[PDB]
């Protein structure tokens, strides 16, 4: 995620990889949303189940 | 020019502007808040000597001098890059 | 000296002191009066350390509470018609303690 000129944009690729951790093989990140926000951030946080 | 809508007898003092902030703004970037400057080293919260409301009225009158006229002013923003567009003009649709 | 003085002329007869040749520091004048209004309209009340003046007038009349928000420009009343008038164009700032 980033938030230059407001403009977010999220990434994202989806693969059932190894799943030991982060893998080492390279892989490519497509961009799924890219949506004006225009307001500020500086703090962040994740849900939960 | 906006004296029709922007000025009443006894004058308007509804209009807001701010002259005190501790830093500058980035562009497009709004700083809507209520806090006192500080001055000298005082944590002072209120106003008097050296605590200034960060803003001040931007009263409006029918009867000022042309540089203290109400203008209204409104801007536009432009993205002329290499994205899908939304808005345009006359459209045509002669087959490819 | 301007602001230690004890006898700060009337408005109908402002007194008008030209400053020259000096160091226009500001402390000074923060430090000496606990002011009630410190308006400007050139200039910002944080930015006047780093800019460089040609001349620098200080007129000073003691004036009664009203009056403090009857003088700026392009105002009216008994005392911005007929005893001080600040010019539309006003570069500067007012100090009331
Ligand atoms: C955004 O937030 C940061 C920290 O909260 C602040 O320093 C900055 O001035 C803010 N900018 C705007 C445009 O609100
Ligand atoms: C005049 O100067 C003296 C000496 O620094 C100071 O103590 C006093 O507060 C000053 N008074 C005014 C009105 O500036």
């Amino acid at each position: 995620f980033k938030n230059i000129d407001g403009y977010f944009k999220i990434y994202s690729k989806h693969t059932p990889i190894i799943g030991r951790d982060f893998p080492q093989g390279f892989s490519a990140l497509e961009p799924l949303v890219d949506l004006p926000i225009g307001i500020n951030i500086t703090r962040f946080q994740t849900l939960l189940a | 020019n906006s004296n029709k809508l922007d000025s009443k007898h006894s004058g308007n003092y509804d209009y807001w502007y701010r002259l005190f902030r501790k830093s500058k703004l980035k562009p497009f970037e709004r700083d809507i808040s209520t806090e006192i400057y500080q001055a000298g080293n005082k944590p002072c919260k209120g106003k008097g000597p050296n605590c200034y409301f960060p803003l001040q009225s931007y009263g409006f009158r029918p009867t000022y001098g042309v540089g203290h006229q109400p203008y209204r002013v409104v801007v536009l923003s432009f993205e002329l890059l290499h994205a899908p567009a939304t808005v345009c003009g006359p459209k045509k649709s002669t087959n490819l | 000296e301007v602001f230690n003085a004890t006898r700060f002329a009337s408005v109908y007869a402002w007194n008008r002191k030209r400053i020259s040749n000096c160091v226009a520091d500001y402390s000074v004048l923060y430090n000496f009066a606990p002011f009630f209004a410190f308006k400007c309209y050139g200039v910002s009340p944080t930015k006047l350390n780093d800019l460089c003046f040609t001349n620098v007038y200080a007129d000073s009349f003691v004036i009664k509470g009203n009056e403090v928000s009857q003088i700026a420009p392009g105002q009216t009343g008994n005392i911005a018609d007929y005893n001080y008038k600040l010019p539309d164009d006003f570069t500067g700032c007012v100090i009331a303690w």
